């Protein structure tokens, strides 16, 4: 074991954890709707489809 | 020094060089110029001793002395033309002024004399700020008026400052100063491509603040300023060594690490308009700062010097301040070749 | 004669007594602020003499 | 939160902590004396920390678990080897008194972290300012040699000057005869083989130059062997003291401040200990550095940071 | 007995992924260079009643 | 610097809405994908500083390095192939608004053209 | 029996304050470990 | 061809990936399935190369070579699990990813279609090999050998990089198919002299030269087995490989300029050659070896003809098989007796028959026996070189009873006559360094038997 | 141009050189520093005046602002220096090498 109290705990810090989770959701979601959206509007712009 | 006042001076020397990047009026970019150096002389003196004192004292004697120069500049400019804003200045004299004052304010040979002294008095966080973002202000500056430099006396310093970068990086021991000489090499090498592409000058200026970050990180990283001090350092962080290794090998301008872009790219940018001789000459000279990168690293990492006895205490202990942006450095640094066409994105 | 003694002393032995002498040149300042000052001095006059003085 | 810069600008200062009663307090004395009990009788009495004389391994009882490590991997020295051949060949009198004044100095920032943290006062039994002492008495003794002495000198000067001294320092005073004699009946079949003129030249430091060194920035209160039972006399002196000579009452927020960010983060405290200076005595040669390094790593709860370690029943470690 | 097997030799198989990958990389890039197929001076030729292209 | 100054140029957009008119690259493209070991390789390094297993310290952090990584790419890539398209259409537009700087020149065929030979011997 | 490592006598030429000493430059000091050079004596 | 190249960046990661004590085991398996794979690609058509993307391409030229240093990294992999044995596994691992990435970077070296990358490859080439020598060597010489292997490379190196740009800002295009296409003359003026030299100083330092030729011994005597396997016999093919694709534009200057090179390569090579009969050590002597078939490489690629251009192929080849199998010999007499001295050890036939057998193989195979590849190329090149001038074969025929004395001279001294009388700890012959000989040898009589597949392009 | 702008001129020359020269002192040098200043501030206000430039007025006076300032913060450094050494030479000023 470990006489001190080690910071980095016997469980992880859930706080941080779900932030940079949340954090990569969002971000993928985030570049699907993006590219989502940018091909459409290329789509509509050069009248393919 | 407070932490509110310390902040408060970094913050006022941002402001300053933002002021100069974003000023169109030759008075605002002066003034820009006299709150940088205003804020800069305490950030160097954070830690007081004899030697910071004196490398403060040297820095604001140098930067008083080409502001100087910079403003008669201006008022002949203005002289010969009621005109304030930062475009062609086209008479040659205050052309000239300009030139030879951020060239002082750059540290370009041959006025290069302040940059290894002061690196070596300053503390190694001061002396980062120093070396890479007390740049910005005087290449913006040179980039905006790029049109009428004379390019005879703009290569002929540039030409001279990696010249003597190299050379004087040669012989020295202390590692702030191999750093300073490295800082001038690397001046050199973006003010020549100046005249012809000023995308590549920003490019280089990218990729050199951020080897220069990575290396004065994984300086302060192992507390060791000196040769034999850094040689202790693999027997408690080999890691550090191997990433050190590999920075010092990319800043040597090896292929195929980032180091290998700029160079190259401005090579051949003076290739597309008949400057065949100088590049060239760049790259017999800049072996030159790769000899001694060799130097260091063969002292650091590809060898084991003997260590002492206390480490083994250090070997109990771990690093509690952890610089976060470190890792990208080191990889932005090294593994960025093969994205070299987003430069154009530069432009 | 020729690999250990004369193939060295031209090309790699001549380099490296050619860049030593230069870095010890180069690197060899007192510190003094007044020398240097004066090389910035005699420097800014040649510019000024030297550059633009054709145009 | 951590305490660093920001913790500083908003909220936490240090001279809102300190509650008259600090008192750094360093106890002294010659080689087998009472001052541990009365170190010990007044850190209970004032209501202190103890902290006991840092020995060889000190370090190995503050990270990890507190059991000690292997001699090769902490230390190597040992007193019963300098105590039987104190001019060995290997350079084992030098290398312990080295090792020794370092852990003094890890002791000595632990205590003041605790102190500037809590505010609650520390006992030390032997302080860095006074680690000098054997030092001078192995020198006379021709036990090591001026190489060491001068090495030993530029690391203290380089690493004792960033602290501040202890508040109060009491001094046992013993007669060797009197150490003989203690030393003769305690047992440690070791220990008999101190010479006299060890001690003798231990007790001819002290007096000549710790306590007139340390009575012009602090207050030295002298004792006997037969007034040193009774700790309540003492702690009367103790707390009946005027404290306005050192600097501590001249210590500003911004300086306790980098005291405290200097006393954690403990690399930056043995930073200067291992300058590279070159004595037999002390210099590793590579390929023993890397055998033993090696050998450390190898530990059960050493591989990796204080919180990663699989091998100690560390769990949950994908998400730390 | 497949646990212990599959966790020690699971590095067994990633040099023969990584064959199957550049196959079917090559196969890729091959695709995007078809703009002179069939259409050589040497091997132009009528196309067979069923099939649709010359080479993939 | 040649494109630092152009007609109808916003100063800071970085994203011109007339680079909306161009195919966006695909979320399989070889350069995203070597961004996102780029943050690979940024997470292993910072696990292996830290002293941590360096394969598998924190996922969390390496999925944010990833996509932090990938995330600023897509966005880099498109300026860089707006800012080729820009240069292509410029260069187009200046060439057929000058055609006596760039004529059209003869086709003469190697059986005409009279080429000097070297013999190797 | 074992590759070459270096020694005390190896690593002592990166000890001096410049390398390559001449005679002019054999006299330089290297710099304090901490970069703090001790008060002079200046009688006031 | 990336089914050749992504391999091998699999081959990284599951040697990161292996057990403590597997992975010599795995990294052995799966070099050889690699080298199997890549012995693929010498199916080869007469007209033109064959062109896989807009990146890679091979031809006749390009897969002997592909083929040799696939073969290679398992040799080398052998040879380096022995002196490794006391290290950990991080630098196992790291030693091993050093080796890798050298493989991946020459098989993308070997294979580019545009000289700029070639270049890249072709310098990136540098670093793991530095790393090597400098970290895993046995001497203190080892990082003075480092910087001259180096600088003679770059300073040598680095114009070529101008001459490049400065083309493609002429020509249009660096790519070989338009490069070969649209070749045009070259006149006689300074400027184009410079641009020759700048094209050709590289390639003639990666040889080396004769006058360039210092850094070699160095490189090679104090690298590890791996490095001097290596180096001695894919890293020097390299500046032949380059010549070979660059003198197509140099034309007809290189009918001028290649006087002084001819005559540096000739006389060199009988230099070196009378240099390896006054050796005292014994990898210095395989090295001055290499020197001189490598000045005879390069009098064949000046030369410019198609036989001169086969029988620079086929040499290349051999020797580089012929010089790994000689340093592997090398090696093991070193690890019995720990020293480099060649008279220490003697009469060692005597005690170690089946190696005084690969002793004498590879000797015989050193001085061109036919109908050995070797005096395939050797032939071929003379027989050029006499087309040239009758005046060459001289020269010629005093190098090759030079070479036969030198070699047999070592044959010789390491062992025929008596044992040292003090050397006890000679143990018998492992199975590994017997496996690694025959690998290395059985090769070369079955690309005797077919020599076709190891002529180059102009068959 | 007149005898007025090439004598302002000149005084900035001979000022820029005896800063340059650096005989012995420190406060010669700022005195140097503040008369280039000096001569900068009569040369702009005249050019300034002679062309009726009107919002161009109270640019000579940011100038001396800012004159000020650098004055100052050599002021400071020099005390600093002087409390090291006990003297402003600049012979002192040596610990800091090339
Ligand atoms: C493209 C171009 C890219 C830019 C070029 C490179 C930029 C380089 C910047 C140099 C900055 C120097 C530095 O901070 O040290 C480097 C630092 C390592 O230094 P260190 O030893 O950790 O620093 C010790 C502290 O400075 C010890 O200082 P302290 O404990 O006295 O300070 C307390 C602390 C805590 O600060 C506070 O308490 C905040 C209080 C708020 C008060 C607000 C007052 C506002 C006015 C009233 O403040 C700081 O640590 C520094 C704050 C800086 C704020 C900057 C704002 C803009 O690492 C970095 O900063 C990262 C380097 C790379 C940055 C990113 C570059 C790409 C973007
Ligand atoms: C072109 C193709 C790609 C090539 C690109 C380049 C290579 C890749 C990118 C490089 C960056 C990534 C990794 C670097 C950071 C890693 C840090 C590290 O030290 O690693 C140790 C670490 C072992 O540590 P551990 O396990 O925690 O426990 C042992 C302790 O750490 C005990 O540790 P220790 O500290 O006690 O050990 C001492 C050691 C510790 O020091 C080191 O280990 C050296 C660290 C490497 C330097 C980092 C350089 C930064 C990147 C620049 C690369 C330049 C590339 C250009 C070519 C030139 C090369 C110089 O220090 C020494 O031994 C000193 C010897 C001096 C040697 C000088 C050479 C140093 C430079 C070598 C760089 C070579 C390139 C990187 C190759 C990968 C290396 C991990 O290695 C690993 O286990 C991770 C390696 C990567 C894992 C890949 C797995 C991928 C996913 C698995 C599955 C695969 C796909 C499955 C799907 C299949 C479909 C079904
Ligand atoms: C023409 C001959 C026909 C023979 C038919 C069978 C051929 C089988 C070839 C097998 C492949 C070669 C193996 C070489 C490695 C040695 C293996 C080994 O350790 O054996 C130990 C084994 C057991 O002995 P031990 O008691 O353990 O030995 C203890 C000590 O080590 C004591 O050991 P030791 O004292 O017995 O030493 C080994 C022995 C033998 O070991 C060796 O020396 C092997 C190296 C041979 C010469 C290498 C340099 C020349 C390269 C020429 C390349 C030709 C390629 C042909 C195709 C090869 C396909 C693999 O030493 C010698 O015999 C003197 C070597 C010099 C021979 C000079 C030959 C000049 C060229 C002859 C003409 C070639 C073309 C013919 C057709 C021309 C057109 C009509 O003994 C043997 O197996 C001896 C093998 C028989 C000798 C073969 C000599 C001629 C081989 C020429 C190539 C094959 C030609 C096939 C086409 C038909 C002809
Ligand atoms: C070598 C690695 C360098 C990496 C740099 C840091 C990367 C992360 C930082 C986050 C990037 C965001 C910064 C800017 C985004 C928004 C601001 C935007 O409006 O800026 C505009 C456009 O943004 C910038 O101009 C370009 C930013 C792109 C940086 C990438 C270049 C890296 C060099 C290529 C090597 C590959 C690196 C790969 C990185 C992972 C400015 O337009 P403009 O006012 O008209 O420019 C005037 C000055 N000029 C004309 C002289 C240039
Ligand atoms: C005009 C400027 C042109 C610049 C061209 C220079 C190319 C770079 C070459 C670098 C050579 C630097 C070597 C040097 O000066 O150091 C001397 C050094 C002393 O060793 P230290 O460890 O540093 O000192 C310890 C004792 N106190 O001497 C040596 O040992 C030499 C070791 C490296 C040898 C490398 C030789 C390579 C030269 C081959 C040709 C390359 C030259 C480049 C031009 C070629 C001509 C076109
Ligand atoms: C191991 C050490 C080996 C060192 C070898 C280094 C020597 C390499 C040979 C010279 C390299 C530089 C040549 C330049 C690169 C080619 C570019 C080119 O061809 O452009 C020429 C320009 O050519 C030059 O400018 C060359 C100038 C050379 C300057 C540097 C000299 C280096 C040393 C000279 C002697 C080296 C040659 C022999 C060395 C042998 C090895 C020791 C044409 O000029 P344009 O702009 O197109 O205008 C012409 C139409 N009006
Ligand atoms: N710097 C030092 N050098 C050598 N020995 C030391 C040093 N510091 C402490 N010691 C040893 O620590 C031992 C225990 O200390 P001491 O106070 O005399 O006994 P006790 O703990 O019973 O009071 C002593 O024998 C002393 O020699």
């Amino acid at each position: 074991k470990f006489y001190i109290r080690e910071p980095p705990h016997g469980s992880p810090d859930w706080l941080k954890v779900g932030l940079t989770l949340g954090t990569s959701v969002f971000l993928w979601i985030y570049l699907i709707k993006q590219h989502k959206e940018d091909v459409l509007e290329y789509k509509r712009r050069n009248g393919l489809e | 020094m407070n932490p509110i006042i310390y902040t408060t001076l970094i913050m006022t020397v941002m402001s300053g060089t933002m002021l100069v990047m974003i000023s169109s009026h030759w008075l605002l970019i002066w003034i820009g110029f006299e709150m940088n150096l205003l804020a800069m002389i305490p950030v160097l003196m954070k830690n007081f001793n004899p030697r910071a004192t004196e490398a403060a004292t040297k820095y604001f004697l140098t930067q008083a002395t080409a502001s100087m120069m910079l403003m008669m500049a201006i008022i002949i400019n203005l002289l010969y033309s009621g005109q304030w804003t930062i475009t062609k200045m086209f008479n040659p004299v205050a052309m000239t002024m300009m030139t030879m004052a951020l060239a002082m304010k750059l540290g370009l040979s041959p006025f290069h004399f302040w940059v290894p002294e002061v690196t070596q008095g300053i503390s190694l966080q001061a002396g980062l700020l120093l070396l890479t973002w007390q740049k910005l202000a005087p290449l913006s500056v040179l980039c905006q008026i790029s049109q009428s430099i004379n390019p005879n006396l703009m290569l002929t310093m540039a030409m001279l400052s990696i010249l003597i970068g190299g050379w004087g990086g040669l012989n020295q021991t202390q590692l702030r100063k191999i750093m300073a000489y490295s800082s001038i090499a690397h001046m050199g090498w973006m003010t020549a491509v100046l005249p012809y592409n000023t995308t590549m000058t920003i490019l280089n200026l990218l990729i050199y603040i951020t080897m220069t970050l990575a290396m004065f990180m994984l300086l302060i990283h192992s507390s060791a300023t000196t040769t034999l001090s850094l040689s202790h350092t693999w027997n408690k962080m080999p890691v550090i060594t191997s990433l050190m290794m590999v920075t010092l090998l990319s800043m040597g301008g090896l292929p195929p690490l980032s180091g290998f872009m700029p160079k190259w790219m401005i090579i051949q940018e003076m290739t597309k308009n008949e400057s065949i001789i100088m590049p060239t000459l760049m790259a017999m000279t800049a072996l030159l700062n790769l000899y001694f990168y060799m130097r260091l690293a063969y002292s650091s990492s590809l060898t084991m010097f003997p260590s002492t006895n206390n480490m083994k205490m250090k070997w109990q202990f771990e690093h509690t301040k952890q610089m976060k942006l470190l890792p990208t450095m080191i990889v932005l640094s090294t593994l960025v070749l093969p994205m070299t066409p987003a430069l154009s994105s530069l432009n | 004669l020729l690999d250990l003694i004369w193939l060295e002393t031209i090309l790699p032995k001549t380099t490296s007594f050619i860049q030593m002498k230069m870095s010890i040149m180069v690197s060899n300042q007192k510190g003094l602020i007044k020398l240097y000052f004066l090389s910035f001095l005699i420097t800014i006059m040649i510019s000024m003499t030297l550059f633009n003085y054709h145009e | 939160l951590q305490y660093g810069p920001l913790a500083f600008v908003l909220g936490e200062r240090t001279t809102r902590k300190l509650t008259e009663t600090s008192k750094v307090i360093t106890v002294d004395g010659n080689i087998c004396s009472g001052k541990g009990r009365l170190a010990r009788e007044i850190a209970e009495k004032l209501g202190l920390r103890h902290f006991p004389e840092a020995g060889i391994h000190y370090a190995d009882s503050t990270t990890g678990d507190g059991k000690p490590l292997d001699v090769q991997l902490s230390g190597n020295c040992s007193l019963e080897k300098f105590y039987d051949d104190p001019k060995s060949n290997d350079g084992n009198s030098y290398r312990l008194q080295s090792w020794l004044y370092a852990s003094r100095l890890l002791q000595y920032a632990d205590a003041l972290e605790h102190l500037l943290s809590t505010g609650q006062g520390v006992v030390l039994e032997r302080s860095i300012y006074s680690d000098f002492v054997f030092l001078e008495a192995m020198y006379r003794q021709g036990f090591i040699r001026k190489q060491c002495v001068e090495h030993y000198n530029e690391v203290k000067k380089v690493t004792a000057c960033e602290y501040l001294p202890p508040h109060v320092v009491v001094y046992v005073d013993v007669p060797v005869p009197e150490i003989q004699s203690r030393i003769q009946k305690k047992g440690n079949p070791h220990e008999m083989k101190i010479t006299a003129a060890y001690l003798q030249d231990i007790e001819n430091a002290y007096k000549k130059t710790f306590l007139p060194e340390m009575s012009e920035k602090c207050e030295v209160l002298q004792y006997s062997a037969r007034e040193a039972e009774d700790a309540e006399k003492v702690v009367e002196d103790i707390e009946y003291l005027k404290c306005d000579k050192g600097p501590w009452p001249d210590q500003d927020d911004r300086t306790f401040h980098r005291l405290r960010m200097l006393v954690q983060n403990k690399l930056e405290v043995l930073n200067y200990t291992t300058i590279p200076v070159y004595l037999p005595e002390i210099t590793i040669g590579a390929h023993q550095s890397d055998r033993v390094f090696q050998k450390f790593t190898e530990l059960p709860g050493r591989k990796y940071s204080p919180g990663y370690n699989e091998d100690v029943g560390d769990k949950w470690i994908w998400l730390k | 007995n497949v646990l212990q097997i599959v966790r020690d030799h699971w590095v067994h198989i990633l040099v023969p992924v990584g064959f199957v990958f550049g196959c079917y990389l090559d196969r890729r890039s091959d695709e995007k260079l078809t703009a002179f197929r069939n259409k050589s001076l040497l091997f132009k030729r009528e196309l067979r009643p069923n099939e649709e292209v010359t080479w993939k | 610097t040649m494109m630092s100054g152009r007609p109808g140029r916003v100063p800071l957009q970085f994203l011109p809405n007339e680079a909306r008119s161009l195919p966006p690259p695909k979320l399989t493209d070889p350069r995203l994908v070597y961004m996102g070991f780029l943050g690979y390789c940024s997470g292993l390094i910072d696990n292996a500083i830290r002293r941590r297993p360096v394969v598998s310290a924190g996922l969390h952090r390496q999925l944010l390095y990833v996509t932090s990584f990938v995330f600023f790419g897509y966005y880099l890539l498109k300026r860089q192939d707006y800012m080729y398209a820009l240069r292509d259409h410029d260069m187009f537009a200046y060439v057929k608004s000058h055609p006596e700087d760039f004529p059209e020149k003869d086709k003469k065929t190697y059986g005409e053209i009279l080429e000097e030979f070297h013999p190797v011997r | 029996a074992r590759q070459w490592q270096p020694d005390v006598e190896w690593a002592e030429q990166f000890g001096g304050a410049v390398m390559y000493p001449t005679k002019e430059t054999a006299h330089w000091k290297p710099p304090p470990w901490n970069d703090v050079d001790p008060p002079k004596d200046t009688l006031v | 061809m990336l089914k050749i190249i992504i391999p091998t960046t699999m081959l990284l990661p599951m040697t990161w990936m292996s057990k403590h004590n597997m992975i010599w085991i795995n990294a052995t398996v799966h070099s050889l399935l690699i080298s199997l794979i890549s012995l693929s690609l010498l199916n080869q058509l007469g007209e033109n190369s064959l062109n896989f993307s807009l990146t890679f391409f091979s031809d006749s030229l390009s897969a002997p070579l592909l083929v040799l240093t696939t073969w290679l990294l398992p040799l080398m992999l052998m040879a380096s699990q022995s002196h490794l044995s006391k290290e950990t596994t991080t630098r196992k691992k790291l030693y091993i990813t050093m080796l890798i990435l050298l493989q991946l970077f020459l098989i993308m070296t070997f294979t580019a279609t545009e000289l700029i990358l070639f270049y890249i490859l072709f310098e990136a080439t540098l670093v793991p090999t530095l790393i090597i020598i400098t970290r895993w060597g046995n001497q203190t010489e080892r990082l003075n050998a480092g910087l001259y292997f180096l600088f003679y490379t770059l300073a040598g190196s680095l114009p070529l990089l101008v001459a490049l740009v400065y083309i493609q800002n002429t020509t249009g295009s660096l790519n070989f198919l338009i490069i070969h296409y649209w070749s045009h003359p070259l006149s006689n003026s300074w400027s184009n002299i410079f641009m020759w030299l700048a094209c050709i100083m590289a390639f003639m330092v990666k040889m080396p030269l004769y006058g360039l030729h210092l850094w070699l011994p160095k490189a090679h005597v104090e690298a590890p087995i791996a490095g001097s396997m290596v180096l001695a016999a894919v890293l020097l093919k390299l500046g032949g490989y380059g010549m070979m694709r660059i003198t197509t534009i140099l034309n007809p200057l290189t009918n001028y300029m290649a006087y002084p090179f001819l005559m540096l390569s000739m006389w060199g090579m009988i230099m070196t050659s009378s240099i390896c009969l006054r050796q005292t050590d014994l990898k210095s002597l395989i090295a001055y070896s290499s020197v001189s078939h490598m000045a005879l490489v390069i009098v064949a690629i000046m030369i410019q003809t198609p036989w001169s251009f086969m029988g620079a192929t086929a040499l290349m080849i051999a020797h580089g098989l012929t010089s790994s199998m000689l340093f592997c010999l090398a090696n093991t007499n070193y690890e019995r007796v720990h020293s480099r001295t060649m008279i220490l050890a003697r009469g060692l036939q005597t005690l170690l028959p089946l190696m005084a057998t690969w002793w004498l193989v590879a000797s015989l195979t050193n001085l061109a026996l036919p109908p050995s590849i070797n005096l395939i190329g050797e032939l071929f090149i003379i027989t050029a070189s006499f087309s040239w001038s009758n005046i060459t074969i001289i020269l010629m025929g005093m190098n090759m009873m030079i070479t036969a004395l030198y070699s047999l001279y070592m044959l010789i001294t390491t062992q025929r006559g008596k044992y040292t009388h003090h050397i006890n700890n000679i143990k018998p012959s492992f199975t590994r360094e017997n496996a690694l000989m025959a690998l290395h040898i059985l090769p070369l009589l079955l690309l005797t038997l077919n020599p076709k597949m190891i002529l180059g392009p102009l068959y | 141009m007149p005898l007025v702008y090439m004598n302002i001129i000149m005084a900035f020359a001979i000022a820029l050189a005896g800063l340059l020269m650096y005989r012995s002192h420190l406060m010669s040098s700022l005195l140097c520093l503040e008369g280039m200043m000096l001569s900068l501030f009569i040369m702009s206000t005249l050019i300034i005046l002679n062309t009726h430039f009107t919002l161009a007025n109270m640019m000579p006076i940011i100038l001396l602002v800012f004159a000020a300032c650098e004055a100052a913060l050599g002021l400071s450094l020099l005390v600093m220096v002087s409390n090291t050494y006990g003297t402003d030479y600049v012979q002192n000023l040596n610990l800091l090498q090339c």
